[PDB]
Formats: structure tokens, sequence, C-alpha cells
């Protein structure tokens, strides 16, 4: 309730202030309660374009391509860098069953 | 309770035989110059099964 | 309003170790939450610059343990009495709510410019 609807963001009464490098933002009910709004909407869909313009044509993948584990990687980082827990874009390398449902 | 144990190795050796005579009638029906050619520019020699008969078939039904 | 730790902490007690080895009887300090799940001290400081390991003791028998750090950040610290180094490791594996929480508490209620 602190980004209206462009981004931007705006209380800055109940931050702390710590030596300038080490800052900890906490998201965590952001990302989870915002969670079912990024498929309903289809937020990345802007990600299959050329260069990721809704205004270029589709990527053109290779046919015989099926991993897309190093593009599982990088979207992770683009959008949900400080989300902080371990994401193992193969669940076979999962360390329990709720591990495989919050990387699946 | 032994004809049942006879019956039933005779009928055991009649389905061991037909699925020996189709997995070997579907296999005389792979174009191996066309098939041969993306196995081969695979990275490993896997491909996905949903592009064998869209890149190597001869006919197509609309 | 979402507030970081609305309620303070307490405790600071007992060692850690610098040599992964050594950590003999006394290196480091602890800082924390007595957890209400038993003792989980959430974060460690010391007054020297080398701790690779420390066997920070706990409760029971089985209370040896490698609390291990990671890279630090070191802050003036500067004690009422007088400046003092101190160099904070975090214990390894500890998520951004819980350094949020010890640092809200040994900043903003302690003296750090
Ligand atoms: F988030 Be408000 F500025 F208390
Ligand atoms: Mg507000
Ligand atoms: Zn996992």
């Amino acid at each position: 309730d602190n980004q209206d609807l462009n981004g931007n963001w705006y209380d800055f009464g109940d931050f702390i202030q710590t030596t300038p490098g080490s800052g900890v933002p906490v998201v965590d009910s952001y990302y989870s309660l915002l969670m079912p709004i990024l498929t309903l909407t289809r937020a990345l869909t802007a990600e299959s374009h050329v260069d990721t313009d809704l205004t270029k044509p589709y990527i053109k993948w290779d046919l015989l391509k099926y991993d897309f584990t190093e593009e599982r990687l990088k979207l992770f980082d683009r959008y949900f860098k400080y989300w902080d827990q371990t994401y193992h874009p193969n669940c076979v390398n999962c360390l329990d069953d709720r591990c495989i449902l919050h990387c699946a | 309770q032994m004809y049942k144990q006879a019956r039933s190795e005779d009928k055991r050796a009649k389905v061991t035989s037909a699925m020996q005579t189709m997995l070997f009638t579907m296999l005389r029906k792979l174009d191996n110059d066309a098939l041969n050619n993306i196995i081969n520019n695979a990275r490993d020699g896997c491909v996905p099964l949903n592009i064998i008969p869209l890149t190597t078939a001869a006919k197509l039904m609309v | 309003n979402n507030e970081l730790s609305p309620v303070a902490l307490r405790q600071m007690s007992c060692a850690a170790g610098t040599t992964q080895t050594a950590c003999t009887d006394d290196n480091a300090l602890a800082y924390y939450n007595t957890t209400k799940g038993g003792r989980f001290v959430l974060a460690l400081l010391s007054d020297l610059q080398d701790l690779k390991w420390a066997r920070f003791p706990k409760s029971d028998g089985t209370g040896t343990i490698y609390t291990e750090l990671e890279p630090p950040c070191r802050f003036v610290t500067d004690t009422p009495k007088g400046p003092k180094v101190k160099y904070l490791y975090f214990i390894k594996g500890l998520n951004n709510l819980n350094r949020g929480m010890v640092l809200g508490s040994l900043a903003a209620t302690v003296r750090l410019q």
C-alpha cells in the first residue's frame, strides 16, 4: 500500500538507519500477497519478445532446446532479487516436500 | 490348478509375440535420413518428442 | 504501519570461537534471542577480526556445534565510554527478517554513528 499504481514508493516512517552498504529490504508479504495477480494479469508476457518490447516480434527459439535453466535463473534475478530463499529450477535438487512446493 | 498354470503360460507366449510383432513394424517406418539428421544436430542426442512428427513426417492430415 | 520487532530482545553472554579448531574456552560474543524454541542466537560480534567457525555453547549436553560465520561488516560502534571497533559477522544462514531485528536493536537503542 505504499506503492501507487505507477511503481513509486512513499512512506518512510517506519524505517531505521544503519551504516551504508548494509541495508535489509524485508519483502515477504509484498511478493507473496501479490503472487496470484502475476498470472491473472499475465505480467511476464513482454519477456517473449525480441528486446522485451511489446512492439518488436516474438523470439524465435531453437526447436531442439529443452533446458531453459540459465533463463529461469535470470528471470528470478530480474524481478525477485531480494527474495531470500534458495530457488531450484529443477526440483530434483530440492530438500523436502515444502521446498518442492516453494520452487515449483 | 495345473491346467490353469499351463493356460496362462501359453497365453503369456501369445502376447509376448504380439507386442514384438508391433515394435518391429512401427519401426520399419522411420525414413532414416531425415531422422538421423536431427538426432545428430542435437547436443547430446536427446530431442523433444513433439518435434519428431513435426519435422520428419511425410504426410499431413488437416 | 508494518513495524520491525515491535518488542525488543535481550541476552548477551557466553563465547564462540575464532579458530575453527581453537574456540579454546573464550572467543567473541553471541548476541540475542534466547529464542523461545530453546536457544537460537541470531547474531554474533567480536573484539577481533578473525573468526572462521565458532563452537558456541548451547543447552543440553550436545551444545557443541559449529556456529560458523560469513563475510562481515564492521561499524564504529562507539561505546558510550569511548570508541571501539567491532566486526559483525552474522550467523551463517540468517534470513533478512532476523538481521532486521538484530540491526534495529543494537543500533537504534545503542550508540552508533
Ligand atoms: F507507514 Be506510515 F508512514 F506509519
Ligand atoms: Mg502507509
Ligand atoms: Zn527447492
